[PDB]
């Protein structure tokens, strides 16, 4: 903090890191200390370093009970480390680490915006039985109903809701300029370059789920309606199957000089005849259950 | 990319010249997977490398190997398409894709 | 003083960090020799690896897996680690390696 | 190959020795450098330790007692 | 009813997914020894047909030697 | 030996691919069955001339 730090200074605390370790870490202060080059080590934009440095802090854990603005909030720099290339799901499991000190802390506005900032983005994760279980153990809050995208993780339920890319746009205007406190939305979507990024990857998100319903619920679809119902050019659609196909995460196969495409599974002779015989016995069981069931309450009525 | 890591060692440096850099860009062609950029290097430096002292039988056996390499990649999508569209996606003409792709059938 | 802690991070960093061990890649650290007096050095700062998780300890007589054909003994390998399964870094504590 | 040394240094200039050395410590030659980076907190080898490593295990003459040649 | 047999009392077989540990191409260039081992046991277990075609009766032992390492 | 020598002689067949076996193939294979002993450094033997 005499010159208030440059890269001489990240290579001169990196330097003298261990050798507290090699006196007696503190509980606390040597943890403290131990935390504190890698914001160093970012501001050298240096990540793979910081992770490394990052690892040693995990076994201490249980100290934010005499810890009141210390503890829980200096990871708030470890989510800037994650936030570089991709790893969404683990900073939404990292919110709901730091979502319990607000509670203890009992503030209406900085954890408000910490159920605002976990509620944005574990859309953003792709889909996985990891985001399938963890947005139905998110869900049912009696907390989460202040805010009213407890209509957005309700309309990223299940069999599109009846959706549409341009109407999440109208319902997200607000994100911007108004709201309760709003400050999440603007860090997340509303910055420049990092939330453009994030544009393109909520526009990811919304085609990736539409996909998957249309997979549940139609034997074939036409390359005309699909572009239509995803908001864009048949040429981007064709971009969007074909890295998913050799990604073989959605089973299709198209046919594209007549435009039709189908969801088909492959068909083969003898399944689609264990089909008919499968039907068949339940038929032919299910009749016995109903003649016996109506021989029962024939049989009491004529007592009475 | 250790090719270049050796042109730019010590002693590849005292015989530096023209056919050095033959291979470099041959390299970078086939470092990014760029089908017509081989074609291309290839092209640009005859007396260099298409000639077969004994490497021009060697480079057209990997340039044989990467139409197929690329052609695989690009079939997962469709069940039937029309041939120009590939011809459009591998930036090649279509008459050396309908002999090449006869080749693999049969 | 010295001691404690020379073998503290010669165990404690390759069973915390094995990301480092692909970084560059070797699995190999396997363990010092703690040689020379009997005193209290073998069995009490043993007890001094033990301030940091470490607990596991069990024991290693160096006697029982010993047997002649060692397609038994093969089979005293793994019959202890039956029990170092059931854990992460389980610390085998290894008394009398050399004592017939 | 597999091992992610990363650098600029060649390593023909210990090809080129002499000083014979039995194949089984070429092999402690390259772990030894994995631990000469890691244990001095390197996510990568820097092959300035790779000249402490092939000098350590190079020096097997003991003690021969200056005698008897 | 007979039993299936272990024959299971002094066991030193490396099979059932234990044996390997390691792939052929591993070694580095012991080319002239990797071809001359590989005629001996390899060969013959696999390609029987070729010393029947001659009537080679093919060899039963080989004696590895060298230094420690 | 003599089998030794038979094996070998039609081993340098099966290496070329080949069923056709030669003099040649037989001539390479004595010196490589018949072997010495090499008492080195020769002091041994002149200490006992
Ligand atoms: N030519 C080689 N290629 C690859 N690794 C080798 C080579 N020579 C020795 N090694 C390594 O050195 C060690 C020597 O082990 P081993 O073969 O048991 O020694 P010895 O040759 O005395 O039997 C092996 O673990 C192996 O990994």
């Amino acid at each position: 903090k005499e010159q208030n730090g440059d890269v001489k200074e990240a290579a001169s605390i990196l330097q003298e890191l261990q050798v507290e370790t090699y006196g007696s870490m503190e509980k606390k202060e040597r943890v403290e200390f131990i935390l504190e080059q890698m914001r160093l080590c970012l501001a050298v934009k240096d990540y793979i370093r910081t992770q490394i440095i990052s690892k040693k802090i995990n076994t201490k854990f249980f100290q934010e009970e005499n810890t009141e603005k210390l503890k829980l909030k200096y990871y708030n720099l470890m989510i800037q480390l994650d936030q570089h290339e991709g790893s969404y799901l683990s900073i939404c499991k990292h919110y709901r680490a730091i979502y319990d000190t607000p509670c203890i802390q009992a503030e209406s506005e900085k954890w408000q915006q910490a159920l605002k900032s976990v509620v944005l983005y574990v859309i953003l994760a792709p889909f996985d039985n990891e985001q399938s279980d963890l947005v139905h153990r998110i869900s049912g809050d009696k907390k989460l109903e202040e805010i009213p995208k407890y209509k957005d993780l309700l309309k990223l339920f299940t069999t599109m809701e009846l959706m549409r890319w341009s109407t999440l746009v109208e319902d997200y205007g607000m994100e911007l300029r108004k709201g309760s406190l709003e400050s999440p939305a603007t860090d997340v979507f509303g910055s420049t370059e990092e939330g453009e990024k994030r544009w393109k990857d909520l526009k990811n998100r919304v085609v990736e789920h539409n996909i998957r319903i249309m997979a549940k619920y139609y034997t074939r679809i036409t390359m005309k309606r699909m572009a239509q119902l995803l908001d864009l050019s048949v040429d981007e659609s064709e971009a969007f199957l074909s890295n998913l196909v050799v990604n073989k995460t959605i089973f299709a196969k198209v046919d594209r000089l007549a435009g039709i495409i189908n969801f088909q599974r492959p068909k083969d002779p003898n399944n689609l005849l264990n089909d008919w015989s499968q039907k068949l016995n339940s038929l032919m069981s299910l009749v016995n259950k109903t003649t016996h069931l109506i021989a029962k309450e024939e049989m009491i009525h004529n007592l009475q | 990319e250790d090719v270049q890591a050796l042109v730019s060692g010590k002693l590849a440096l005292r015989y530096a010249g023209r056919q050095t850099e033959a291979l470099k860009c041959v390299a970078q062609a086939s470092k990014n997977r760029s089908l017509a950029d081989f074609e291309k290097a290839l092209t640009d430096y005859r007396a260099e490398l298409r000639d077969d002292p004994i490497i021009s039988t060697h480079l057209a056996k990997l340039y044989d190997n990467l139409l197929e390499q690329n052609l695989i990649r690009v079939i997962e999508p469709f069940s039937r398409v029309q041939i120009e569209h590939i011809s459009s996606l591998i930036k090649l003409s279509k008459a050396d894709v309908e002999r090449k792709l006869s080749q693999m059938i049969l | 003083s010295e001691q404690i802690r020379e073998l503290r991070e010669v165990i404690e960093l390759p069973l915390t960090n094995p990301e480092l061990f692909q970084r560059v890649g070797i699995i190999p650290p396997k363990g010092c020799l703690l040689y020379g007096p009997p005193g209290t050095g073998k069995t009490l700062l043993a007890r001094a690896v033990a301030s940091q998780l470490d607990c596991n300890f069990l024991k290693v007589v160096s006697s029982s897996i010993v047997d002649k054909y060692i397609g038994e003994s093969a089979r005293l390998i793994r019959e202890m680690f039956n029990y170092a399964r059931d854990h992460q870094p389980c610390i085998i504590f290894m008394d009398e390696i050399d004592a017939i | 190959s597999k091992m992610n040394l990363s650098e600029e240094v060649d390593l023909e200039d210990y090809v080129a020795r002499p000083d014979k050395i039995s194949g089984a410590d070429i092999n402690s030659i390259c772990q030894e450098s994995g631990m000469l980076a890691v244990r001095e907190n390197r996510y990568i080898v820097l092959a300035k330790d790779f000249e402490k490593a092939y000098k350590t295990v190079i020096k097997k003459d003991e003690q021969e007692h200056e005698f008897y040649k | 009813d007979v039993l299936p047999p272990e024959a299971d009392s002094s066991i030193m077989m490396l099979t059932s997914d234990q044996k390997p540990d390691v792939m052929y191409a591993d070694i580095g260039g012991m080319d002239i020894q990797k071809q001359e081992v590989r005629e001996a046991v390899e060969l013959p277990l696999t390609h029987f047909e070729l010393y029947k075609q001659i009537g080679i009766d093919p060899p039963r032992g080989v004696l590895m030697y060298g230094p420690p390492g | 030996e003599v089998k030794g020598v038979c094996t070998e002689a039609g081993m340098y067949a099966l290496r070329e691919r080949r069923v056709h076996v030669t003099q040649e193939d037989f001539e390479m294979a004595v010196a490589k069955v018949m072997q010495k002993d090499s008492e080195k450094n020769m002091s041994i033997k002149k200490l006992w001339k």
